[PDB]
Formats: structure tokens, C-alpha cells, sequence
């Protein structure tokens, strides 16, 4: 069993920036993020491919967040730029064994918090 | 919302990158041409 | 000015990883890497915008190379994965004040060279 | 050689996408399609 260990979460303000990673003690073919919101289902993040390396992005955070992996260190990184409020959550790193992440994904990390609080 | 070689996938609610299923047993249809050539 | 200091750079072998990074001292819309090899003109290897952030690479590393950068701390950062033995090179970063990257941008780092052996 | 609403630059030898272009004095002509009926929200 792959075993995904996250780091990088914390507090941030609206218009930040926050780097997320997330280290796997073996190498699947998918490699990315979902969070999970108070109240809230587990929605993608991002995910990226082994070989080629091709990312791909939820719609509510494309052009916001950015994700790459390092395939020799077994780890993924999400970038998070422009953060709104709204994207305080949990994230969870996934890994999957598949051509495309899956929403039932192989592998779950235990999920690190992100909260993202106004300005005044 | 998808490019011209992506396909969306209403789960994920992200535009994936069709050359991720040319290997798979069904791709999807938008998918076919790209993937082996029209 | 605006400064560029570049890191991570180094050996490598055929189809490893490797992570660049270049800190700036200031903040310009567009941040990137080109690359230059021995006997050869420096070429564009990929660049990321401000807001949004929007990465584009060139022809002969997309699928391979992804970048990054973290608006707060003005880093941006070049994830490599299946290095071939043409990626040999003096990598250097690169900041334009311009909506895209130029091939004359304002700002230039010193480049780290970057060494992919091969096999056997 | 790039997608719907990029454009291809020859001195990067790269795709660019036609949003960084749109407040551009002359966007390229396959780019005014894209920023001309864009929306800025």
C-alpha cells in the first residue's frame, strides 16, 4: 500500500499564495489533489500524469493553481496563487494507479488544512 | 470548455488531456479521432 | 534592478528529475527559463504569467517540463521529469515586465548548468 | 500547431495563450477572435 503524507498547509489571506506537497512511498501513474470544504463533498483539485507529464485542473481553480510532480522523489506539488476565501479546505493528496485520476482514487492522504480569511 | 483534443469529465468537473485514453479499452468518442488519428 | 538567483542545478541521468529554482528580488508580470547549449543559441524553455497564471513551454520540452511560480515569495520554479542527454545545458531564468515572455527580456539570472549522462 | 485560442510564437517556438495578448496594442489575428468577445469577470 502506497502511503501519501502531506505538508505545506496553514493560513493564508485572500489575493496569497501557498505551496501544498505531498510525498508517496511508491510511484503510481496519477499523482494530485481533491479537497474537501465545511459541508461540503470532496471535489478535485488537480492531477498530473507519469509519463508524458500532463496536468489538468478543476475548473474552479484553473489559472489559479498550478501542479508538477517529481517523478524520481515520488512527489506532487500544488501551487495555489490568487486564493480566494472560498478555498479553505482540507486537501487531500490522491495517487492512482490509472490513466486519469479517479474520484475513488487508489491512495488518500490525511489531508491538511487550508484556510484562506479576508482582509479587515 | 474543453480544448480541441480534451474531453470534459463531469466527475473530476475538469478538462482532461485525450491522449491519457488512446491506451485505454474505450476511449471517449470525442476522444477516437485525436487519439489513433481521425 | 531586479535580480535572478538560480539553484538546484546539477547532474542528472537519462529520464531522471530534477527541480530548478530562481528567487527574484522584485515582482514582473512574467517569470520563466530559457536555456542554452554548448555551440548552440539560447533558446525559450518555459515561462508562467502573473494573473492568471498561465504556463507555456516550448515545443520540445511540453509533455516533460512543468513550471511554477509562487507570487509572494517571486519564485518561480522548473520541474524537469524524463531528462534525455540533449537537455544539457546552462539553465537560466529569466523575468520579463511583459505580458509574454521575450526572447530580450529585462532580467537575467547566471545560469546553473544542468548535465544529463546516459546509460550503460 | 496550438489550440483554439492560442497562438503560436516562432522566436519561443512555443503556444501562448491569446489571453495574455488581449490588452495588447495589435493582439494577433488569431487571437482577436478570442479577446474580442471575452468577458472580464
Amino acid at each position: 500500500e502506497v502511503q501519501l503524507v502531506e505538508s505545506g498547509g496553514g493560513l493564508v489571506q485572500a489575493g496569497g499564495s501557498l505551496r501544498l506537497s505531498c510525498a508517496a512511498s511508491g510511484r503510481t501513474f496519477t499523482m494530485g489533489w481533491f479537497r474537501q470544504a465545511p459541508g461540503k463533498e470532496r471535489e478535485f483539485v488537480a492531477a498530473i500524469s507519469l509519463s508524458p507529464t500532463l496536468a489538468y485542473y478543476a475548473e474552479s481553480v484553473k489559472g489559479r493553481f498550478t501542479i508538477s510532480r517529481d517523478n524520481a522523489k515520488n512527489t506532487v506539488v500544488l501551487q495555489m496563487n490568487s486564493l480566494k476565501p472560498e478555498d479553505t479546505a482540507l486537501y487531500y493528496c490522491a495517487a492512482d494507479r490509472k490513466s486519469v485520476m479517479s474520484i475513488r482514487p487508489d491512495y488518500w492522504g490525511q489531508g491538511t488544512q487550508v484556510t484562506v480569511s479576508s482582509h479587515h | 470548455q474543453c480544448s480541441q483534443n480534451e474531453y470534459f469529465d463531469s466527475l473530476l468537473h475538469a478538462c482532461i488531456p485525450c491522449q491519457l485514453r488512446c491506451s485505454s479499452n474505450t476511449p471517449p468518442l470525442t476522444c477516437q479521432r485525436y487519439c489513433n488519428a481521425s
